[PDB]
């Protein structure tokens, strides 16, 4: 009944982000506030502030620069997002549990292309989270725990015979020394712990964003099948009383939808324009990091798996963002179809007055700059090539 | 055949089966089987010599000069192979909107009206296929005396290349008489099939939007006596009529609103590659242009891709834009009649249609951009700003 | 010369007739045959002196900076002869634009306001006719100026070039003989002749566009009043008196909206050329003013044809925005009245009023543009880029 | 100082007119003699050391770097001359606009809200006046201690210049004696009185902004009972009850609508001018950047340039689109209240405001550009852009 988001409701959990995921009234309580306040704050001092002060004090060149960019980037950004998500709790379990009852009072129809709706977007929702949550988590393991990995096999195939001194994952450069045995175990537990924590938090919040705007989809689709039974009903020639309740109910319905799309915007306004400014930069320093290196390395395993990873983190909110406008928009079309001539004038001024709103653009905004839609994947996309241009320039 | 959208059309899909581009549905069974081998046989001509091509690409690949050249060529003739198979993979869609206008929608007192404006869009329709091919076999004469008139050198020393009308490396001697003139027939072939695949395709959207843009000029006209029609208090009979005649007009509006939409989706996502690709050609012809200095053949060459490809943008802007005007100018004509001497009902209708008519008809390359003369302006705008930076560095 | 909009414009008229812009409509037949050879003569001496100008290019064209230089005066004096090409050519649309307003409405309420605003919309049109004319005077008298302070020196070794206001080759020794006289005089008829022909060209669109705003300004005024007409239950005589009073104001702005039409479709064409020509020249201006050093003769002319240009463009695009204003502001017109105390006839009326004045009536040039003041702050942005970089490159 | 709008702004008064912004209307006439001495004598001193800057701008012409800090100390510098002339000559529209708010609407049901959204105004009004002014004494704090810890040293050889907080040519020997110190006092004087001035009056143009803002929402809350006290048939106690309620709604928002367009009359030549000075500042303050190696004072100096020019920058286009958006969620809040049940005239109430809505109120400079984060953004990637293109190019 719950499974509204239910792998994203796993991967929250499992973050500690709600202690009480699988309720059906997700309760924001202050112990789950402080103790993922601790959570945010542990990566800070495991990644984010090594790895600046290795590039404000030890970087030497531009390559040795863009090496160390390449991933500090993306770690502050989900920094910046544990922040943004932490504060904005209340909102977002809001919009949860919203979703949550109008999936409830959806899931009580008995008309067979409902219930179809039903269970495509419960398909979509869990196929899509176990697949992005998979590869960004893979993603991160590669990048983090590789040292550890060819450890194990070092020790596994030449035993104690050959030497290999582990070394750190990506530089960084650490107040207190790690020369000792046990300062290294403990600063790489931390480290793996934070590595942990940051791909919960981009895996579950993306996912997050991705599945609202899915049942977005959905409830505006079910608004959809309510406007095509309103038509059905004025060409069957009803009352004047019935039309104006079942105009009265899809308006009612649309208001909901309208009201999960402003909640999505507050939520997500700030996210999505850190979001956009760390992509236009990432996307460009992890192109110029695998052309610098390509060839049969690791580092070019390494770079070719990180590339679509940002390209297609960048397109999932520049996509959805298009889908929620054009759901939106549809709304007048729809409205429009239906034999709107039989009617009384009095419901056809309501019905102007319907579609007057809904034409007005919807969506979500980049922190009130602009609107989010499909057209933005190519500017910053641009934007990114530009700096890569740059950078080359630089070189030669 | 005997339905509309086909009949109307029929010249225009007779011109595309001719030149290899499938369409194995609005013909006598018995020719299905034949006229299948005849495509596929086109397609592996057509790649054979695009392969050809770019082999050729690679031994010269040392050299910029001829690398941004062969590139060019090699986009040029990449248009209508991505076209070609393009069209088998959306057939379905395709044919879905060919069958959209088989059942439209009649009034009595809007039948003459109806009628006038299809017979003026089939004559709109004809007059650019003929026109569209008219450019075409010209562009090939042109191409042709182009290769026959220019010196035919290499510059390393003179080393003489083959005088052949596409620049590739064929096993053959592409020297003696028997391996020229075959070389020759073979690249005429090519060259008239790519650009007719092409040019058809582009017709054949074209052709859908002057439909709908007459659809929408007989829309308006016949606005016009609708609201005289409800303006006189009215008995019975008369409430009647205008619940008719608003009926049928709102009925055709939003047939061709779905035409619309189904010719959006399917060249939408066409028009998409398309100026993908326009794109990267465009920025080589200026990096090609910056090196003009008089010089006839060259300047000719680099003035007729220019040409061919700006047209071609130029040809799906200018329609998408009339499409779009058309409906601002349903807007306008419902605005400009006699609403206020009619009855509730009919202001109501007007207002409704406005209110809808306040967001034009567009097509879009796949939610990326909409096709419109503003469209063209941006590209002719970014080229030439690209053209004078460049030509300013040098 | 008697019926509306050419009897209000009849100055303009005259001054276009009078320096030679033909139009054989608004006079006796009497004066139709000598006035034409007139015109034909001056045609004729303007493309003359075009011509030597044309040929001195052609001679002055193995340095940059000269042949940058004729270049720029070679389109600034494209211009004129393009603008009185183009007339004749299209005088049909002219005419049937002159004469769209010979017929307007009439309401007996309504009459004093519409007085008003034709009077000061006729003393707007000849206060820009005057401020334009002045400006043409000036920009004459600066050039013939500023041609004898400088000093007529040609460096290649220091050459005496002749001392004209215009460069260019003439076949007889234009020195210090009687031929020096006559291309002064030839050169000062030739710099007024063009000058005036643009610029009244370009006043008659501009009054056009003011007579547009004055006539939404009346319309705004109107509105004000109509509603308390309505409002006030309401007996026949006065619901036929608000009907009638609705339909003087629908039918008032859909002529307006005609002749706005009518003025796009006369001057589109031209104002897409006239940016053409303007693009190129501006980027030739700013090649210029990069070699500006010091407040010495070279920094004055680059300035004034810099001034000229961009004056041009901007007398242009303040009209445009000026109607887009207007109307737009009907909008607020409509809301700011008393409609709420209105009767439902009123408000629908008002309603769709809005619905209509939700976008504002432009002026494009050819589908490609707008005329308003982005368009300048785009044009002037364009210009001091390519300087900045022009200035950076080297 | 009794009436609304400029008991509100009071404060913001008394500091323009501490600090020498003219302003003889708001105190007793008394005062009118001397206050006004005072704020003449500022304007000389300011305009004396403006005037010392610009002549050490003219010997300091030989190099590039010192000419190119000159040229943006003196653009920094100008803008509160600009502005603190400026006001006066417009003083007329000034206070009008501040007399706008004396007469405004009043209904019973809507007093309440009425009166706590003017204390919210008040209060966000003394919140920005505040942060305004710290930020302004940080930015004074910071340049007086730049100023010391930094080596005052000229680059000729090693050559002592005089430790001043502004580079100056001054007649007496300002480095060691007396004069040092006098030119100190009197720099802390002429950078206090500038900063002062021209964030007066950009945090005046923002309280204006905010009490826009302040009113709309007040205008969307009463929206929300309004539709309640509609829908309830209705007698007509109930009916004239809405009618008066409708009417203080029309009302009041087109008090706001026009308090909008008086502050837009009144500030958008100062926002022109604020951002023609802007652009050449900016693109000074790229080429200084692009001369940044280290976390040297010069990075301090240009970094806190590059933030005070996009601070001011900033603080416009945030309030800019707070009003706009504010004017457009007010078709939001008419949507989402119970429209449908309530009665016709309140219906077309309620469509006549969407239709109003459709358009977002917004301040533009003197029409060439509005006041949003989007211009921010514009500009700010204008100012990246062309440090990419001085990157690139050398
Ligand atoms: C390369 C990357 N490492 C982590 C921990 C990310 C979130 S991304």
């Amino acid at each position: 009944a719950r499974l509204v988001l239910h792998e994203v409701r796993y991967v929250l959990m499992a973050m500690l982000y709600i202690s009480r995921g699988m309720a059906k009234q997700i309760q924001n309580s202050t112990i789950d506030l402080y103790v993922y306040w601790f959570l945010t704050f542990i990566p800070i001092a495991s990644l984010c502030v090594p790895q600046f002060t290795y590039l404000v004090v030890d970087t030497k060149s531009l390559i040795d620069f863009i090496s160390v960019l390449v991933p500090i980037t993306e770690i502050l950004l989900t920094n910046g997002k544990m922040i943004i998500c932490n504060v904005k709790r209340g909102k977002i379990i809001n919009l949860i549990n919203q979703v949550q009852v109008a999936w409830d009072e959806c899931a009580k129809s008995e008309h067979l292309e409902i219930q179809t709706l039903i269970t495509a977007t419960a398909k979509k929702t869990k196929i899509f989270v176990i697949i992005y949550t998979t590869s960004f988590l893979l993603i991160c393991v590669e990048y983090s725990s590789m040292p550890l990995f060819k450890l194990i096999y070092h020790s596994a195939v030449y035993g104690k015979q050959s030497n290999y001194t582990i070394a750190l994952p990506y530089l960084s450069r650490f107040a207190y020394s790690t020369e000792s045995t046990t300062s290294f175990a403990w600063t790489y537990f931390f480290i793996l712990l934070g590595v942990y924590l940051l791909a919960l938090t981009l895996s579950g919040f993306d996912s997050l964003f991705a599945t609202l705007v899915m049942h977005v989809k959905m409830m505006f689709k079910v608004l959809k099948f309510e406007i095509e039974q309103l038509g059905l009903d004025l060409s069957a020639g009803k009352s004047h009383v019935e039309l104006q309740a079942k105009l009265k109910q899809i308006i009612l319905k649309h208001k909901t939808n309208l009201s999960l799309i402003e909640q999505l915007e507050d939520g997500f306004s700030f996210f999505l324009m850190a979001q956009f400014l760390t992509s236009s930069i990432l996307v460009c320093v992890v192109l110029y990091e695998l052309t610098m290196v390509f060839g049969w390395n690791e580092d070019t395993f390494k770079t070719v798996t990180y590339l679509p990873g940002a390209i297609l983190q960048l397109f999932l909110f520049c996509w959805y963002a298009q889908q929620i406008t054009e759901e939106a928009r549809l709304v007048s079309d729809h409205i429009y179809n239906i034999p709107w001539y039989l009617a009384d004038p009095k419901l056809q001024k309501d019905i102007l007055t319907f579609m007057v709103k809904a034409q007005k653009p919807t969506g979500v905004t980049a922190s009130k700059f602009y609107m989010v839609t499909l057209q933005t994947f190519q500017r910053i996309s641009s934007t990114s090539y530009s700096y890569f241009t740059l950078l080359q320039t630089i070189n030669q | 055949k005997h339905q509309g959208l086909v009949a109307d059309l029929l010249p225009n899909i007779r011109v595309m089966q001719g030149v290899g581009h499938f369409m194995f549905n609005y013909y006598s069974e018995g020719k299905k089987f034949p006229h299948r081998i005849y495509c596929i046989v086109t397609l592996l001509l057509l790649l054979l010599q695009y392969g050809m091509m770019a082999v050729n690409l690679m031994m010269e690949s040392d050299d910029v000069d001829d690398l941004t050249a062969n590139t060019i060529t090699m986009l040029f003739f990449l248009h209508p192979i991505v076209k070609m198979i393009y069209f088998p993979v959306r057939s379905k869609i395709f044919y879905k909107t060919l069958a959209i206008w088989n059942n439209p929608n009649s009034h009595p007192l809007f039948a003459e009206s109806n009628a006038r404006f299809h017979a003026l869009a089939i004559t709109k329709m004809r007059r650019l296929l003929f026109c569209v091919a008219g450019a075409t076999i010209f562009s090939v004469i042109s191409w042709t005396g182009i290769t026959f008139i220019e010196d035919s050198v290499k510059r390393i020393t003179i080393i003489p290349i083959p005088r052949l009308m596409i620049r590739t490396f064929y096993p053959f001697n592409a020297m003696s008489g028997a391996g020229h003139v075959f070389a020759l027939i073979y690249q005429f072939y090519y060259l008239v099939i790519s650009m007719a695949v092409s040019n058809s395709l582009d017709v054949l959207f074209c052709s859908w939007l002057l439909f709908a843009c007459e659809q929408l000029q007989h829309l308006k006209a016949i606005m016009k006596p609708l609201m005289e029609l409800s303006a006189t208090g009215l008995t019975k009979k008369q409430e009647m009529l205008v619940r008719s005649a608003i009926k049928y007009w709102v009925e055709r509006h939003k047939h061709v609103v779905r035409l619309v939409t189904a010719v959006g989706d399917a060249y939408g996502v066409a028009l998409l590659l398309h100026m993908l690709t326009t794109t990267i050609t465009l920025t080589l012809l200026a990096y090609q242009a910056t090196k003009v200095n008089g010089v006839n053949v060259y300047a000719a060459t680099v003035i007729g891709y220019l040409l061919y490809t700006l047209g071609q943008v130029f040809l799906f802007c200018i329609f998408g834009n009339r499409l779009i005007e058309e409906s601002s100018s349903v807007m306008e004509a419902a605005y400009s009649c006699h609403w206020y001497d009619g009855s509730e009902e009919a202001k109501t209708f007007v207002q409704i249609v406005c209110q809808q008519c306040q967001k034009a008809m567009s097509i879009s390359g796949a939610k990326f951009f909409t096709v419109s003369l503003d469209l063209f302006a941006s590209v002719l705008g970014a080229v030439v700003t690209y053209f004078m930076v460049l030509v300013q560095l040098k």
